This record gives structure tokens, C-alpha cells and sequence, in this order.
């Protein structure tokens, strides 16, 4: 099994990993679009649904 | 206590991106508080605030302009940057560059420009550059009147001095006409002592920058 | 097609009645309600009464309340309004107008729905109100004195309106004629102008023909430079 | 977002006489609202902030008040160096929204132009265009009429104007009118004149040459 463990990081803080193995590391960092400065990539807001039916 | 100097092409043809530098001196774009600014005003139109960039990465673009403008600061070049995407004949307007200070008891963040710069003209036109031909206004109870005529040229502007920035008392330089061909025109005429024609030298210098033309005319009688 | 044409209307002298008819054609069954609005030139649009299926309106407005009466004949297909004991402001283009109710409303097809919006509007019938007595206009020119202006000023008419054209309509360009004005007296004026090329003036004839039909009156006048 | 309805739109005024603009937003912005002045080709510069502050360099003769929904620019005697576009502004909330400005003319004495002709330059007829160029210098009010007249038959559509801004010293205007012709027409007539008329000149004012002298 792998488990995953994540966290929320303050602008201008350090995340420290330290391990002698059985680490799965990430190689990218996700960033969310609502907190975005207006430079175009923001796209503010969403509504997360749950649903069976096609799209229209 | 800071100066702020705008550039970039002058004519830009639709669909195409808009780039725009201002060359800042006096202060460093590093600076945690100022902000820096572009605000636009289409010919006969309002201003129209484009956004603001921080050092730090925080911006605000006009929703209006928002997804097709981006800002950024070069810090190497101590100049900040406008790009505007696919754009069409609604852009064609002065872009101002512009300074303000983080202000909160005040003003609302980055909402303050308080040092502009003097604009640059972009064109958004399929229209090709032309550079000017330029003829003189040679002279007929005391005075005297002369200049330059500065003939189809594409876009604006140009830029007159008579002697190099030496000759500036009593200068007119007159608004372009768009003429029915679609080329610009305009004068630039100076005072003098008629008792000066006989004697004194006179060259207009008509610069443009888009056809990277300069020409001199020196004026006297016919 | 749901269109409807308004007939009558015209001059009447205040106190007296004129009722104007709305002939109902196209999608329009006539089990659906139906309203005039009036409007006077130089004034908003004012509602004035609606009708439904039969007897349900009874629905005038506080200025008609003594006055207008609602018809309708579903037998013709056609919406009337007699207007009685008319003033002197009741001068205005009435206006047939469709009702239409949302379909949550109106439980019974014929009755009334007390909540109607007007969707589709017809063309309107004027009808003025005064003492006056029809006029035809006197046409003074507007002479002349690179781009000259000229024209003819149409004077002391009654009722509205005038036709202006300029060179039998081979004039267009730069042709404004404006909106009439009604004087003390009670008759209107307006002008019409023209704007032309100076040099035009010496080779080219200008004649402005003016049509008041109320009176079948028709002039040419031809503006000179003088 | 915030709509800001700046009025008068322009005005004229003597010198020394009291100026007032007013500008009233869309919502209630408090003091969060800015003036700036734009004379012709220059920086537009921030005159007063946040409602009544007076920014450095700016004369005392202007002074902001108001808040909420009503402001106030007054200029207490009007100079000649005040001609400029006048605009307000709001800081209260994203995007800065500016009004559409309000421009402020001078009223001074009538002042009658000084005409000038200037013929076409022998080095533009070879490119097969003549240009006479027609000067008024420093003249007040703005309406000056040209004509242009050729061996003395009236032009029409064959010449444009174009008029400075008023003069930020001595708040005149100037004007060129520029006749423009084939060279082969040109050298088919011989006189060429300009006829100004305007109200500082008693009866209208010809300046003339002829060609090839």
C-alpha cells in the first residue's frame, strides 16, 4: 500500500522532507486557481457536484 | 524621484500581441511597496485602468482586460512589462506606464497610480509603417514666420525639433490630419526676427520613430 | 403572425366621442386578453384599459374611468375603444397591444389573469384633439447665403404631419428635416435643410416639395440664392 | 465597476475666476477618490488625493471636499497654466475607474491672428503634389474661418485644418490650413491666397503670392 499525506503551505514557508526510505516524493506542487493574482491562469470559485447524468 | 519611460512598437496589426516596456529610473522595481501601472485612453475616449504588478507577484487586471492581459517587472532591467493578447482596433489608445505606492489607510491596494509616465500611441492597424517626406516653409512688419511640413506618414507620431532642441521660444507643432489617403500630415512652424533671415540658421528636424526615419531641412528664402 | 391594424382615429373636437377599432389577425384566438396604450408625441407610453374573454374588464385607467369604454366583438375578431367626452390631453397614438400572462397564471382560458405583459404591438392610429381646423402650410425658402446650407420653412399648418423631399427625392445627402413645432396659435412649423456643395449653387436647382395631406395641399418651392 | 459621472463634461472661464467640477460615483466610496490633471502632452499628474489633499507643487488655489457621493474640485482664480482635462477617480474598490473628464478652456480677450502663406517647395513638386500651407498665429476665440481662393475661384474639399490646444501662457490658439493640389494643377493657375475671417479682424484678411515670382 501507499499513503498519501498532504498539507497546506503559508507563502514563504519551508516544507522539510527527511527520510531514510519507503518515501514517495512529489515532483510537483498544485496550486489552486481562486487564489490566484488575476494573471490569467485564475479562474475563481467552483461548485463541486456528485452526479449520475450526462452534460448539456 | 522617479522617472518612468514608456516603449514599444507604435503599430501592431490585428490579432496580433500588444508588448509594452517601461524603462523606470530614480527607484528599483525590488521595492516592497510601490506598484506599478499601465492605464490606457483610446483617442477621444476615457481612461481606462489596465491593472497593477507588485514585486511580490500580486496583480489585478481589469476584469474587462483580464483574460488577455498579463504583467511582469524585470528586475535585471529595472523596467516593468505590458502583454496584451489578440488585440483588434478597440486597443488602439495611449498607454500610460505609472508608479503608486502601497497606501491601505488610503487608497485600496495597488489602486493609486500617482507617477506616470507621459504615454506612448499604439496603433492597431493591417496598414504598413510609412516614413515622412519633409519640405519647408520658407519666409516671405517685423517678424517673420517659418517652418516644416512633414508629409504621409503612417502611424503617429512624429516627433519636430528646429536646431536640434535649441530653437523652442515661439514653436508650433500642430495635430496630425489623417488625409483621405490614409497617410498623416502635419506642420510645425517658429517666430523669428525678419532681420534674422539673412543671417541665422534654421533646421527642422523631423523624426519618426516607427520608419526609422530622421530628416533635415534647413529653411531660407525661395 | 400574430399583427393587428388599428383603424379610425383622426381630428375631433374636444368633447366629443370616437371609438377605434383593432382588427384581432393571425396566432390570436381571442380567448386570450387584449389592451390599448396611448402615447402623445413628446410623452411617454401611458396604459390605458384591457378587456378579457367577455365582461371581465372593467379595466380603464384613473385619467379614462369616466370616459373610455372597452368592446369586443370575438363574432368579427375585432377590439374596440369608444372615447368619449375627449380632452384636450387625450391627443396621443393609441396603441393595440397582445397580452400575454405567464402560464401559472390564468387557470380558466376566457377569464382574466391580473398579471399581463404586451408582446406584440400594432401600428398605432394618431388621433388629435383641438379646435383647430385643418390648414395647409405656407412655404418660405431658406436661401443660401465650400458648403452652403439651405432650405424651406413649412408654416402654420394643422394637423400633423408633412412630407418634405428635396428635388422630387433625387436630394438625400445631407437632407434633415426636423421635428414640427406647434405655435400659440395652435398651427405647427417645421424645417427642413438641405447642405450642399457651394459651387452647386449658380448650376443646380433646388426645390423642396412639400405634401400636407390632411388638406390635400402639395408645394414646390423653389430656394434660390439671393 | 464603480461608474464615476464627472459634469460639467467642459467649461470656459475667465482668468482669476473661481472654477468648480463635480464628480459623483455609481455607490458610496467614502474618501476614496482622486483627481488628476492632464495639460496637453504631458504626464497626467495626481492633484489632489483622497478627496482634499493637495499633492506637492500643486497651487493652494485648488482645493478638494466632498464624500460619499458628491465631490467637489474647486480652482479658485483661474491662470492660463490651469487649460488642461481634469479627471476623477476612485480607489475604493477594483478596477480604479476614472470620469470622463472635464476639460477647462480659457476665456481671454479677443486676440486677432497673424497670417501667413507659405508656397510649396520646389523639392516636393517633383514628387508630383503641391502643398500651400496657410498660417493664423495666436488668436483668440477658436473660430477662425479659411478660405482659399486660386486665380480668385472659391476651393472647396481640397484643403484641411488642424488647431493647436489652447496655449498654456497666453491661452491663444493657432492654426495651418493646408491646400493641397496635383502639381500639374498648380501650375495651370497663378494666384494663390488665403482669406481668414474672425472676430478679432474688423474685415476679412488675404495673404497671397504668386506663383513663380
Amino acid at each position: 500500500r501507499i499513503d498519501f499525506h498532504w498539507m497546506l503551505l503559508d507563502p514563504g514557508d519551508t516544507v522539510t522532507f527527511t527520510f531514510n526510505g519507503a518515501f514517495i516524493a512529489p515532483d510537483r506542487a498544485t496550486f489552486l486557481r481562486s487564489n490566484a493574482p488575476s494573471g490569467i491562469e485564475y479562474n475563481g470559485k467552483s461548485l463541486g457536484i456528485q452526479s449520475d447524468a450526462q452534460i448539456d | 524621484q522617479v522617472q518612468l519611460e514608456e516603449s514599444g512598437p507604435g503599430l501592431v496589426k490585428p490579432s496580433e500581441t500588444l508588448s509594452l516596456t517601461c524603462s523606470v529610473s530614480g527607484v528599483s522595481v525590488t521595492s516592497d511597496i510601490y506598484y506599478w501601472t499601465w492605464i490606457r485612453q483610446p483617442p477621444g475616449k476615457g481612461l481606462e485602468w489596465i491593472g497593477y504588478i507588485f514585486y511580490n507577484g500580486d496583480t489585478n487586471y481589469n476584469p474587462s482586460l483580464k483574460s488577455r492581459v498579463t504583467m511582469s517587472i524585470d528586475t535585471s532591467k529595472n523596467e516593468f512589462s505590458l502583454r496584451l493578447t489578440s488585440v483588434t482596433a478597440a486597443d488602439t489608445a495611449v498607454y500610460f506606464c505609472a508608479r503608486g505606492t502601497e497606501d491601505l489607510g488610503y487608497c485600496s491596494s495597488g489602486s493609486c497610480p500617482n507617477h506616470w509616465g507621459q504615454g506612448t500611441l499604439v496603433t492597431v492597424s493591417s496598414a504598413s509603417t510609412k516614413g515622412p517626406s519633409v519640405f519647408p516653409l520658407a519666409p516671405s512688419g517685423g517678424t517673420a514666420a517659418l517652418g516644416c511640413l512633414v508629409k504621409d506618414y503612417f502611424p503617429e507620431p512624429v516627433t519636430v525639433s528646429w536646431n536640434s532642441g535649441a530653437l523652442t521660444s515661439g514653436v508650433h507643432t500642430f495635430p496630425a490630419v489623417l488625409q483621405s489617403s490614409g497617410l498623416y500630415s502635419l506642420s510645425s512652424v517658429v517666430t523669428v526676427p525678419s532681420s534674422s533671415l539673412g543671417t541665422q540658421t534654421y533646421i527642422c528636424n523631423v523624426n519618426h520613430k516607427p520608419s526609422n526615419t530622421k530628416v533635415d531641412k534647413r529653411v531660407e528664402p525661395k | 403572425e400574430v399583427q393587428l391594424l388599428e383603424s379610425g382615429g383622426g381630428l375631433v373636437q374636444p368633447g366629443e366621442s370616437l371609438r377605434v377599432s383593432c382588427a384581432a389577425s393571425g396566432f390570436t384566438f381571442r380567448d386570450s386578453a387584449l389592451s390599448w396604450v396611448r402615447q402623445a408625441p413628446g410623452k411617454g407610453l401611458e396604459w390605458v384599459s384591457a378587456i378579457s374573454g367577455n365582461g371581465g374588464a372593467t379595466y380603464y385607467a384613473d385619467t379614462v374611468k369616466g370616459r373610455f369604454t372597452i368592446s369586443r366583438d370575438n363574432s368579427q375578431t375585432t377590439l374596440y375603444l369608444q372615447m368619449n367626452s375627449l380632452r384636450a390631453d387625450d391627443t396621443a397614438t393609441y396603441y393595440c397591444a397582445k397580452d400575454e400572462s405567464p402560464p401559472i397564471y390564468n387557470l380558466m382560458p376566457g377569464y382574466y389573469s391580473t398579471y399581463y405583459y404586451m408582446d406584440v404591438w400594432g401600428k398605432g392610429t394618431t388621433v388629435t384633439v383641438s379646435s383647430a381646423s385643418t390648414k395647409g402650410p405656407s412655404v418660405f425658402p431658406l436661401a443660401p447665403s465650400g458648403t452652403a446650407a439651405l432650405g424651406c420653412l413649412v408654416k402654420d399648418y394643422f394637423p400633423e404631419p408633412v412630407t418634405v423631399s428635396w428635388n422630387s427625392g433625387a436630394l438625400t445627402s445631407g437632407v434633415h428635416t426636423f421635428p414640427a413645432v406647434l405655435q400659440s396659435s395652435g398651427l405647427y412649423s417645421l424645417s427642413s435643410v438641405v447642405t450642399v456643395p457651394s459651387s452647386s449653387l449658380g448650376t443646380q436647382t433646388y426645390i423642396c416639395n412639400v405634401n400636407h395631406k390632411p388638406s390635400n395641399t402639395k408645394v414646390d418651392k423653389r430656394v434660390e440664392p439671393k | 465597476d464603480i461608474v464615476m459621472t464627472q459634469s460639467p463634461s467642459s467649461l470656459s472661464a475667465s482668468i482669476g475666476d473661481r472654477v468648480t467640477i463635480t464628480c459623483r460615483p455609481s455607490q458610496n466610496i467614502r474618501s476614496f477618490l482622486n483627481w488628476f490633471q492632464h495639460k496637453p502632452g504631458k504626464a497626467p499628474k495626481l492633484l489632489i488625493y483622497a478627496a482634499s489633499n493637495l499633492q506637492s507643487g500643486v497651487p493652494s488655489r485648488f482645493s478638494g471636499s466632498g464624500s460619499g457621493t458628491e465631490f467637489t474640485l474647486t480652482i479658485r482664480s483661474l491662470q492660463p497654466e490651469d487649460f488642461a482635462t481634469y479627471y476623477c477617480q476612485q480607489s475604493y474598490n477594483t478596477p480604479p475607474t476614472f470620469g470622463q473628464g472635464t476639460k477647462v478652456e480659457i476665456k481671454r480677450t479677443v486676440a486677432a491672428p497673424s497670417v501667413f502663406i507659405f508656397p510649396p517647395s520646389d523639392e516636393q513638386l517633383k514628387s508630383g503634389t503641391a502643398s500651400v500651407v496657410c498660417l493664423l498665429n495666436n488668436f483668440y476665440p477658436r473660430e477662425a474661418k479659411v478660405q482659399w481662393k486660386v486665380d480668385n475661384a472659391l476651393q472647396s474639399g481640397n484643403s484641411q485644418e488642424s488647431v493647436t490646444e489652447q496655449d498654456s501662457k497666453d491661452s491663444t490658439y493657432s492654426l495651418s490650413s493646408t491646400l493641397t493640389l496635383s502639381k500639374a494643377d498648380y501650375e495651370k493657375h497663378k494666384v494663390y491666397a488665403c482669406e481668414v475671417t474672425h472676430q478679432g479682424l474688423s474685415s476679412p484678411v488675404t495673404k497671397s503670392f504668386n506663383r513663380g515670382e
